[PDB]
Parts: C-alpha cells; sequence; structure tokens
RNA sequence: UUAACCAUUGAGGCCUAAAAGCAGCCACCAAUAAAGAAGCGUUCAAGCUCAACAUAAAUCAAAAUUCCAUAAUUUA
C-alpha cells in the first residue's frame, strides 16, 4: 500500500519563428481524487507506472498558438498523501475533488524568448495508503501479536517464532456484536533504538504513525530474555519502548495507546504479572518522562484466556476519540 | 516467375550452333 | 515405504552389470533416507548362481527379479510401479 | 550444515532437538580479535586453528612469522601434507588484506 | 589492446555508389571478427548509434576493442536535410578484435547485423576466407558449360539488345543494388 | 501463448513441440514461456 | 606494532593459554597460482592450470551465455 | 529378443531372434541399407523393407539398434508415416486401451500423405494461373530417388 | 524494391546457373577413411605410468565397487583408512586395461566394473580391510589380489582368518 | 550435438556489523586421483548446483458480389 509511479510532463511546442508565436505549454500531470477504491486499480491495473503528457503543438503557419498540451491524471484513493521520491510530502487528497499539480509540464517554447523549446519535467513519486487503522500493535519480537491476531480475527497470521519474521503488515478487522468492524494490523517485532535504520528499522513504522492507537503486547516469557546478552525484563522492554518511539516522532508518543500482557498462563508468569503490576505504577529500582496509559489487561493469547475482557476495553477508547 | 523447360533447352541448342560458328569463322 | 530390499550378485563372473548398477544407485544414501523404512544389505558369492534382487514389503508381497535380461532401468520402472500399490 | 565463517538464539534448533559460555571460553582459548573458522557442525561441536585475515593486519608477515602459525594449522584443513596448507593461508594472504 | 578500446562518436555534419562490389574495407587490418555488407545501403547517423551504443556496452576494455572500418557521413541529401555514409557490398562495416574466440561476438555482431539498413552478417577471418574459397571452388567446379560471361562477352544470341553495359563488368552476380552470392 | 514469428526458448525447462502443424515451446514451470509461431 | 616483530608474534597462538609464546631454526627450514609455461604438461599442476585455463576458458563462454 | 514376463515374480527370458541373411551383395557398406543397394530404391510402397525397421505397434525402431545412417534414418522414418496413412501395415495399429474403440468412421483411401491429416487447412483461395497454391503430394526427403520419367516428379499438384 | 527483368534476360540467367559436380556414390556409405593417427595427451601418460607405479609399489590390490560418496564425506572414510595406512585409488579404467591386458594380472578384468574404488597398501591387514568395509554397511566389496594371489570375496574372508 | 552423471577451505579481502564462487571494489584464490568459481543463492553464509574427476556416443539451393479450367508424383 506503499507504492510508488513515475511521471513526465509533456514537452513545450517549438515555436514558428518570423512571428509564428509561442509554443503550447507541455502537458502537466494533476493527480485527480476519485473513489478510493481506485488504490487497487492503480497498482495492479495499467502495471506501467508512468504517467506522461503530450507535449504542446507547435506553432503553425499563420501564427497559430500552441494546442497547450494534452494533461494527464492519475485516479487516487481518498485520503492518500502524496510524497516525493525524497519522501517530502508534497500533498495529500484527503478530500475529495482534490487534484494536485505533482508534475509540471514543460515550459511552452517561445521564439521569441531566450528559449525556443524546452523539456518537460519528469519525476518519480511515491503515492501511498499506509495502513490506516483504527489501532496498531507495537511489540519487540516474540511478543505474541501475531497469535493474539489470530484469535481476535479468522485471517491466519503469520506466527513469528524467531526475530525478523511477519515483515509485512496483517490488517485484521475485529467484529462485535454491536456490529462495529475495527481493523487491527500486526507488524513485525521491532529491534531496540531503530533510530538509525538498524534491521528491519523504521520504514514499516509509519504504517504505526497512520494507526490512531498504538497496541503494546507485553511478552512476560520477554522479560528477562537473555537474547545475545540484553537481558531485557518488560520493565526494561517497555521503557526502551518508550523511548525508541520517542526517538522516531514525538507525536507517536503522545497518540493514545493501551498495554497487552501476554504469556500469563504460566504460573511463574502470574508471581511475574504481580511482578508487571509492580513494575511501572509506582516507582521501582530504576537502571525520560515515559507514558503510561494505564489501559492495561492480563491475558495470555495460547490458553486464550481473558482475550474477551481486552476486546471491550480497546472499543471504549476507540469510541472516545 | 520461372522460365519453362521448351525455353531453357531451345536457348541452348542455338547456343550450340553459334558455338560452331565461331569455330569455322576462325580459319 | 518398502520393508526391506535386499540385493544378491557375484562379483567375479561377468555376466550382468546392470544389477550392480541398481545397487550403485540403491547405494545412493539419498532415497536411502526417504525410505527410511529398508535397511539396505549387500552380499556377494562366488557360485555359479546369476544376479538376483528381492523386495520385501510389511504386506507380504516380496518382488523378485534377476539382472541377467534386466537392465537397471526396467526393475527400477518395475519398482516405482510396485511401490504405489 | 555447518555455520563456517571466518546461545540459544543462535542455536535456537537445539531447543528443539552451550556454545555461548564455549564461545567467549573458547574466545580464551582463542586470540581476542582474530578470526576463526566456527566448527558448529550441524550437531557436533568444535573449533581449531584461527584464521589468517587478522593475523596479517596485527603483523606485514615475514616467513619464519607466518611458518609458526602454520604448525597451529597443522595442530588441526585437516589435509596431510602441512606444506598445502602453508600455501593455502598463503593463497588467502594475497587475497585478504 | 588499444587504449581507445570503445567505439569513436561520429559526426552527423562533417547512383553507382552502391551499385557494384566493393573495393575499399574488405580486409581484415586489425581485428579478427567483423561484420560484412551483403547488399548495398545507405547508412545514416541513427545507424551509427546504434553500432556503436550496442558494441560499446557489451566488449570487455581488458580482452576486447573495436574499430570503425568506413568514413562518417558525407553525401548531401535533400528534401541538405542528413548526410548518409555510401557501402557497398562486400565492405566490413566494424572491426573487432581481442583474446576472444568468435563465438563470444556472434550474438552481438549478428544481433546489430541485423538492424543495418542493408543485408549483413558477421564474419571472422577464417569464414571470410572460406566464403572466397567456396565461390572459387563452385567456379572451378561448375559442371555448365555456359556461363554468363562468355555469353555476354561473345554477344551469343543477340544478347547485348537487352543487357547494361555494366552487365559485362559484374558478369550477372551483381542486379541494381543486390548481391547474388550463389550466382557464378 | 503469443503468435509470434521467431520461437525462442526462454529458460532450462521450456520445450518445444510440433503440433496441429505450428511450432510450439512448453514451459510447464511458467507458462508465461509459452510461443506459438 | 614492535611486540609482534620480536619473539612475540600473531602466528604463535595468541590464545590465553598461548599468548604469543623468531628465529628460522624454530621453524622448518625447508620451506624458507602460477605461470603455466614454467609447468610441464605432464606435470599434474600444469594441467590444475590448464585446466583451471580452460574451465575458465569454459567460464569465459559461459559467463556471457 | 528378450520379453519380461511377470507372475510377484518378474523375469525376462531371452529368445532367439531369426539372422540376417548371409552374403550381402555389397559387402563393405556401412549402414543397411547401402549393404544392399538400396539408397535410391526404395518407396513408400515397399512394406516388406520397411516392415523390418517397426515395432509390432507400428512405431519407428531407434537407430542405434538398425544401425542406418541420419540421411536414411529420415527417409525410413518418413516413408513409414505415408505408409501407415495409406493403409499398407493393417497388422501394426496403435495399442488401444480396453476401454477405448477405433474412431468407428469410414476411411478415406490415401497415398503419398506428406502431413499428418489431422493439422492440414483447407485451400480455400486457390489462386489464378501464375498464383495457385500448391498441394504437397509425396515427400521431400524422396526427391534423390531414381526416376524413370521424363521430367522431375511433379512435388506439387 | 525487385525491378522486373525483360523475359530473355531472365531465360539467360535461367541456363547460366552454376551445376555442381555430383558424386557417384556418396563418402559417408564408402568404407570410413583411415583413422587419423591419434595422439597421447601428457595427462595419459602420466596416468599409465601412475597404474604402473600403484601396482609395482602396492603388493595388494583390491577391488571394492565405488558409491561416489561426497568428497568431503569420502574423505571422512579416507581419514579412518588413512589412520589405518590403507590408501583408496581411482583411476579411468580405460588406461588401466591395456595393462592388464598384457600383465601378471589379466583375471581381474571381470572384477573391474565401471565405478569401482581400488584398495592399495603394503601390508595385508584383510580382516581390518573388511572391518574397515564394516563402517559403511552398503558398501560392498568384488573381489581382487592379496599379497599377489588373485581372489574372491569368500576366499578373501576365508583368507582373513 | 546433452547423454546423466557430480560439486572438497583459510567468509579471499575492503566501505556498508562482516560481506562466503559471489552487496561493492580488487586479488583472481586452498591441498588434493579432482573443482574456478558458471548461473544463481544469499542481510553476508541459506546454497538450488555448471565445468572438472569419474562414464557411454556425438550452413544452405522451390479486405471488401462468388474459390475459380479440369486433373495428375514414373512406359524408355
Ligand atoms: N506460553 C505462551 N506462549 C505464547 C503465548 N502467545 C504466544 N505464544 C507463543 O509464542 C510463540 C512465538 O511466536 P509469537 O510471539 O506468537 O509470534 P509473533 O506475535 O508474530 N511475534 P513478533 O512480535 O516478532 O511479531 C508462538 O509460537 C506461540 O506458541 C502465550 O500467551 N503464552
Ligand atoms: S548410403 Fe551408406 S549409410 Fe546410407
Ligand atoms: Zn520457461
Amino acid at each position: 500500500d506503499n507504492l510508488r509511479i513515475f511521471t513526465k510532463g509533456g514537452s513545450g511546442g517549438m515555436g514558428y519563428p518570423r512571428l509564428g508565436g509561442e509554443g503550447g505549454r507541455g502537458g502537466d500531470v494533476w493527480v485527480v481524487a476519485h473513489k478510493n477504491m481506485t488504490l487497487k486499480q492503480l497498482k495492479n491495473k495499467y502495471p506501467q507506472k508512468r504517467f506522461v503528457a503530450g507535449g504542446g503543438a507547435n506553432s503553425r503557419v499563420s501564427a497559430l498558438q500552441g494546442s497547450k498540451g494534452k494533461d494527464c491524471e492519475v485516479p487516487a484513493p481518498v485520503g492518500i498523501s502524496v510524497t516525493d521520491e525524497n519522501g517530502q510530502v508534497l500533498g495529500e487528497l484527503n478530500k475529495e475533488e482534490d487534484r494536485v499539480l505533482v508534475a509540471k509540464g514543460g515550459l511552452g517554447g517561445k521564439l521569441h524568448t531566450n528559449f525556443l523549446p524546452l523539456k518537460g519535467q519528469k519525476r518519480i513519486v511515491h503515492l501511498d495508503l499506509k495502513v490506516i487503522a483504527d489501532v496498531g500493535l507495537v511489540g519487540f519480537p516474540n511478543a505474541g501479536k501475531s497469535s493474539l491476531l489470530s484469535r481476535v480475527s479468522h485471517a491466519t497470521p503469520v506466527i513469528a517464532d524467531y526475530a525478523f519474521t511477519t515483515l509485512r503488515p496483517e490488517l485484521g478487522k475485529i467484529m462485535y456484536n454491536d456490529f462495529k468492524q475495527i481493523s487491527v494490523a500486526d507488524l513485525p517485532g521491532l529491534i531496540e533504538g531503530a533510530h538509525m535504520n538498524k534491521g528491519m528499522g523504521h520504514k514499516f513504522l509509519k504504517h504505526l504513525e497512520r494507526t490512531r492507537q498504538l497496541l503494546f503486547v507485553v511478552d512476560i516469557s520477554g522479560f528477562q530474555l537473555s537474547s545475545v546478552t540484553p537481558y531485557r525484563t518488560a520493565f526494561e522492554t517497555i521503557i526502551l519502548l518508550t523511548k525508541e518511539l520517542e526517538l522516531y516522532k514525538e507525536e507517536l508518543q503522545t497518540k493514545p495507546a493501551l498495554l497487552a500482557i501476554n504469556k500469563m498462563d504460566l504460573p511463574d508468569a502470574q508471581v511475574k504479572l504481580q511482578e508487571l503490576m509492580k513494575q511501572l505504577l509506582s516507582p521501582e529500582d530504576f537502571l525520560e518522562k515515559a507514558l503510561e496509559f494505564q489501559h492495561i489487561v492480563p491475558i495470555s493469547t495460547v490458553t486464550g484466556e481473558g482475550i474477551a475482557e481486552l476486546k471491550s476495553c480497546i472499543r471504549k477508547a476507540l469510541d472516545e476519540q | 516467375r520461372t522460365v519453362s523447360f521448351q525455353a531453357k533447352e531451345s536457348m541452348i541448342r542455338r547456343l550450340e550452333v553459334e558455338a560452331e560458328n565461331h569455330y569455322w569463322l576462325s580459319m | 515405504p518398502v520393508k526391506l530390499v535386499r540385493v544378491q550378485f557375484c562379483p567375479f563372473e561377468k555376466n550382468v552389470e546392470s544389477t550392480r548398477t541398481f545397487l550403485q544407485t540403491v547405494s545412493s544414501e539419498k532415497v536411502r533416507a526417504t525410505n527410511l523404512n529398508c535397511s539396505v544389505i549387500a552380499d556377494v558369492r562366488h557360485d555359479g548362481s546369476e544376479p538376483c534382487v528381492d523386495v520385501l514389503f510389511g504386506d507380504g508381497y516380496r518382488l523378485i527379479m534377476r539382472g541377467a535380461h534386466l537392465t537397471t532401468q526396467e526393475m527400477l520402472s518395475a519398482l516405482a510401479s510396485h511401490i504405489r500399490d | 550444515g555447518v555455520i563456517r565463517s571466518i546461545g540459544p538464539p543462535l542455536g535456537p534448533i537445539l531447543g528443539q532437538r552451550q556454545f555461548c559460555k564455549e564461545f567467549n571460553e573458547k574466545t580464551k582459548d582463542i586470540k581476542e580479535g582474530i578470526p576463526l573458522p566456527t566448527k558448529i557442525f550441524i550437531f557436533e561441536l568444535k573449533i581449531g586453528q584461527p584464521t589468517v585475515s587478522y593475523f596479517l593486519k596485527a603483523a606485514l608477515v615475514s616467513l619464519k612469522h607466518v611458518y609458526e602459525i602454520a604448525c597451529v594449522k597443522a595442530k588441526d584443513m585437516q589435509d596431510v601434507p602441512l606444506s598445502s596448507v602453508v600455501r593455502s593461508i598463503i593463497g588467502s594472504a594475497r587475497s585478504l588484506g | 589492446i588499444p587504449e581507445r578500446s570503445k567505439l569513436k562518436f561520429v559526426e552527423r555534419v562533417p547512383l553507382k555508389d552502391i551499385r557494384g562490389p566493393s573495393t575499399e574495407a574488405t580486409d581484415f587490418t586489425e581485428g579478427n571478427f567483423a561484420i560484412l555488407a551483403l547488399g548495398g545501403g545507405y547508412l545514416h547517423w541513427g545507424h551509427f548509434e546504434m553500432m556503436r551504443l550496442t558494441i560499446n556496452r557489451f566488449m570487455d576494455p581488458k580482452n576486447m576493442f573495436a574499430i570503425w572500418r568506413v568514413p562518417a557521413p558525407f553525401k548531401p541529401i535533400t528534401r541538405i536535410d542528413h548526410y548518409v555514409t555510401p557501402v557497398k557490398t562486400g565492405c566490413l562495416v566494424v572491426e573487432m578484435g581481442g583474446r576472444c574466440e568468435f563465438e563470444e561476438v556472434k550474438g552481438i555482431l549478428n544481433q546489430v547485423a541485423h538492424k543495418l539498413p542493408f543485408p549483413a552478417k558477421a564474419v571472422s577471418r577464417k569464414t571470410l576466407e572460406r566464403m572466397h574459397q567456396n565461390q572459387r571452388e563452385r567456379e572451378l567446379n561448375n559442371q555448365n558449360p555456359w556461363t554468363f560471361e562468355h555469353i555476354a562477352t561473345a554477344n551469343m544470341f543477340g544478347i547485348r539488345k537487352f543487357l547494361s553495359p555494366y552487365d559485362l563488368t559484374q558478369k550477372g552476380r551483381y542486379w541494381g543494388k543486390f548481391y547474388m552470392p550463389k550466382r557464378v | 501463448f503469443k503468435t509470434k514469428g521467431v520461437i525462442k526458448k526462454r529458460c532450462k525447462d521450456c520445450y518445444k513441440v510440433k503440433r496441429r502443424g505450428r511450432w510450439f515451446i512448453l514451459c510447464k514451470t511458467n507458462p508465461k514461456h509459452k510461443q506459438r509461431q | 606494532d614492535p611486540t609482534q616483530l620480536t619473539t612475540h608474534a600473531m602466528g604463535v597462538n595468541i590464545y590465553k593459554e598461548g599468548q604469543d609464546v623468531k628465529a628460522d631454526s624454530e621453524y622448518p627450514t625447508w620451506l624458507f597460482p602460477k605461470k603455466l609455461e614454467e609447468l610441464e604438461p605432464e606435470s599434474r599442476e600444469y594441467w590444475r592450470l590448464l585446466r583451471k585455463q580452460n574451465i575458465w576458458r569454459h567460464n569465459r563462454l559461459s559467463k556471457n551465455k | 529378443l528378450r520379453e519380461v514376463v511377470k507372475i510377484t515374480v518378474i523375469e525376462g527370458r531371452i529368445t532367439e531372434t531369426p539372422k540376417a541373411t548371409p552374403d550381402p551383395p555389397n559387402p563393405s557398406g556401412q549402414c543397411p541399407i547401402c549393404r544392399w543397394n538400396l539408397k535410391h530404391k526404395y518407396t513408400y510402397e515397399d512394406v516388406l523393407l520397411l516392415s523390418q525397421f517397426i515395432r509390432p505397434y507400428g512405431g519407428m525402431l531407434p537407430r542405434r539398434v538398425t544401425g542406418l545412417c541420419r540421411e536414411e534414418h529420415r527417409k525410413i522414418e518418413e516413408c513409414v508415416k505415408m505408409a501407415h496413412r495409406a493403409g499398407l501395415l493393417p497388422n501394426h495399429r496403435p495399442q488401444l486401451p480396453e476401454g477405448c474403440l477405433p474412431k468407428d468412421k469410414p476411411k478415406l483411401n490415401r497415398y503419398l500423405t506428406r502431413w499428418a491429416p489431422k493439422s492440414v487447412k483447407p485451400i480455400y483461395k486457390k489462386g489464378h494461373r501464375w498464383n495457385k497454391v500448391g498441394m504437397a503430394v509425396g515427400s521431400p526427403l524422396l526427391k534423390d530417388n531414381v526416376c524413370y520419367s521424363r521430367r522431375p516428379l511433379k512435388m506439387m499438384h | 524494391h525487385w525491378r522486373v527483368m525483360h523475359f530473355q534476360r531472365q531465360k539467360l540467367m535461367a541456363i547460366t546457373e552454376y551445376i555442381p559436380p555430383k558424386p557417384a556414390i556418396n563418402p559417408r556409405c564408402l568404407p570410413p577413411p583411415p583413422k587419423p593417427p591419434k595422439e597421447e595427451s601428457g595427462l595419459v601418460r602420466l596416468l599409465r605410468q601412475d597404474i604402473v607405479a600403484v601396482f609395482r609399489d602396492n603388493r595388494m590390490i583390491a577391488v571394492c565397487q565405488n558409491v561416489a560418496l561426497s568428497a568431503e564425506d569420502k574423505l571422512l572414510l579416507r581419514h579412518q583408512l588413512r589412520k589405518h595406512k590403507i590408501f583408496i585409488k581411482v583411476f579411468p579404467s580405460q588406461v588401466l586395461k591395456p595393462f592388464l591386458e598384457n600383465s601378471k594380472y589379466r583375471n581381474l578384468l571381470p572384477l573391474f566394473v565401471g565405478h569401482n574404488l581400488l584398495l592399495v597398501s603394503e601390508e595385508p591387514k584383510v580382516k581390518e580391510m573388511v572391518r574397515v568395509l564394516k563402517s559403511v554397511p552398503f558398501l560392498p566389496l568384488l573381489g581382487g589380489c592379496v599379497d599377489d594371489t588373485i581372489l574372491s570375496r569368500q576366499g578373501l574372508v576365508d583368507y582373513a582368518k
């Protein structure tokens, strides 16, 4: 849903000397808002991604002025954000009837001025619908997010046994007795830091930016996860999660979020769950300000215990904002 | 467009007669 | 899917090389692991006995042929049909 | 399926069915900085002579200085001709660095 | 290996010219593999670019090199729109060489030849020698007593009424701008 | 099946046949590789 | 490095036990690609390099495809 | 000739096969056809010669077993198709499965059929005098056969 | 574009076409030409010497079928055999046959069958050789000669005792 | 002309942790009966496995009213 598109502006028609006059401005590319469904059409149908515009007609005898060129248009999903190849946001077609001069048609060739012809501008433009889910799932590897999504919905999520798995987030809409559908997407387990784009990186972390709220899975087994030798406690993991989120974007931390305890089935996990109750809330033996939303519910995905309880809390927060 | 068998045979006959004319004109 | 595979031949007699080649192909550990149910065995003697091959199945079907007039490809192809059952 | 290259997370298959402490313990049994060919087979475990890559860098290297490590190669390229492994490291030696 | 292995650029701006057997560029000079013109045609600058770009990209500077065997466009054309380089059948348009076998350069040379304005072929030194040997062998062992030259030169059958003066020199191998190889 | 003037194999698995008066290159692994003369 | 050129040497095991444990006598005195031209046809190494060139000749044609 | 018999126990029994007639007229002939001076003197009608290279169900035998040269293999193979299509080999029919029967149509008499009848398109536009579209008769592989007519045979009808 | 040629001119071309000479008998059907003299590559000469050298040095030569085992896996068995100071030899038997044709060993041709490994040593550790064969179950033994005496597997096993 | 086979290290280094025949660039590499790294795989190494060993054989020539003589391969 983060495809890319190249375009080329029409070239300017060359003028006709001895008072023939100007040449038609080359055709320009205007991305035009239409039915939101067009995104599937754009990426798949008309696979050639180069949108080119007709160059303006050359000035003819009798001093005919140029035809002004033939424009080109891109139907796009509503709510799309138009960004440059470099990632700079040119604009967003948030509303309908929102055309954008993405590419510039070649300046009309004029013999009287300095330049006889002029070629049209061509560029790479990213047009992307990064998943705008109602809430998003952010967790470290082996958290259990895919398993959590597996049971709430019927999505057959890829289960990440090892890190760097489930690279593409899987969108799942959660049905409710109220007939309200809530879209939840599970991205892959993220590494510590990632401000330098290490490993998985923060490239997929733009998907969370779109999501209105954040869902935090907290694997109890992750507590004191030896790994190479970080041995991160869940308390540490949350602190790292808050810190890394702030570095990537300050607003991400401010955005509404919920907490989802995982892997509480084991009796030791229940003892750790009491430790989880201890960690955060009241001050502990700390090893900046950080945020605790307190929308934390104790559940175990593998046993499917307490899953129904969490569902309610999520909907309450959603209906609120 | 090919050339018939009659046409190619008859010319060779004429060539042979003309070939002899070359010889008798050399003495 | 084979209970046991038995190959028998007499080396110095220069009668059949196909039996040995079929033994050589069987020797390839590749398939030996695929049909882990069977333990390959090779035996040789000096008698004037034509080379023979015996295949045993759990169901009790025994497939026996001799290499004197059998080329390695045939038996192999014959085996494949029999394995399907 | 040796991971030859000049614990639980590295060896998760082992859990399904030590080298972490053996690695740092062997890191003492090897030089701290020179690479080593990890003979962590796939599941017997072993490791021997280090690699010539960093050996030249920290030393470049004289004939006396290289024949001594050739004995380290002899200690465990299991091919019998020790002269051959000398050419082996030599072949890598010119290419490496 | 020549330092300027890659083909040089060609300047865009500096009936019988293509109607007979060639007398220039008919012999390998430095390279071993070259493209042989099998017909008479005009090579405009567009063809020159295709040869230059295609050959240069593929050739390896370390082991391969190429040179031009024809002059740049010099003949005026009017509707002075552009200049075309004339070529005669038998000319070597471009020559390649280096520590490579013919088979390596066969594909590129044949592909380039196909897009030339006139029929052409990729021939090494051996192949060009073989072609000439076959031509001479065919003439010597021909079992047809009559040949075009003898009939035309001797004016047998009153033939010269239907022949052009140039026909006697060509001897029927060449008709118009086309070359007939098998025709002895 | 594209009807082209020249038929050329595009992969190792591609094979050639002469069916119903025409030449075909048929590839089981990649059906895109199918061509008819 | 001053140490490595002395008895201290990278060649001798620098293990925690070895710790860089020199003289020509201490090491095999006898020990103290190629050019096909020098090599002789029969000689095993000749064929090796020539076949390397033949394989490279195959690679030469093979690489192009 | 070895035949495989099944019983499971399967065995192949070798049986003696008739041998070539002794004393070929032209010894030192590499290929079998040339040994008997038959290089350019057989056509599709010569079933007695052709049948010797045919499997019991009408297939051609491999070149290696027969020993024929490539040029004569191609010629022998082509004539057999024409012999099959001309209904000259009634006992070498295909081994149709027991669940199948002949197409049951009446059979049109043919001879000198170059191509398989199934895949030949009709000539709707035949063309005028020096434009005629020609109907192929015979096989080009046999052009080099000895001809007893005033001029070469008319391949295109 | 083609320009039509006067009929008379076309008739001239039709009659002046090249006619090639035809042979009475195709060269193929005729008896094959005498073989061009072949040459022996230096490797073959050295290879011949190698087969002669191994026979001269090694008193016992036994024949064990080949299995084309992976090189490193083959080295594993070779390493075990090297620990027992027994060596493995493989040769392009096409050059081996000439020697066997005319040598002290002439009845071992049947034992040699294509992909058959060779056993060579200086000591007749035949009992250990059978023991090393038991390492690989399927690996069979065809026969050969031990201490210059030609014998089959059953005799070798009896000879082992 | 492909036959149906077989593929042996110190990861060669360095610029991208480190780059494996093989990110990239330069060496153009290691013993052996015998193998340089060919596609390609690989974050790089996963390795799917080409050439070796080891086995057997192997470039051309006659669209628009309604199809339009009929037919025909061998007698000197
Ligand atoms: N004991 C226990 N195991 C669980 C629980 N939830 C998930 N797991 C286990 O965790 C294993 C590892 O994969 P998992 O963490 O579920 O996948 P993921 O959510 O996609 N991980 P990632 O965070 O990297 O995207 C699963 O195979 C599953 O058995 C739980 O509540 N309790
Ligand atoms: S003419 Fe002798 S092989 Fe046929
Ligand atoms: Zn294909």
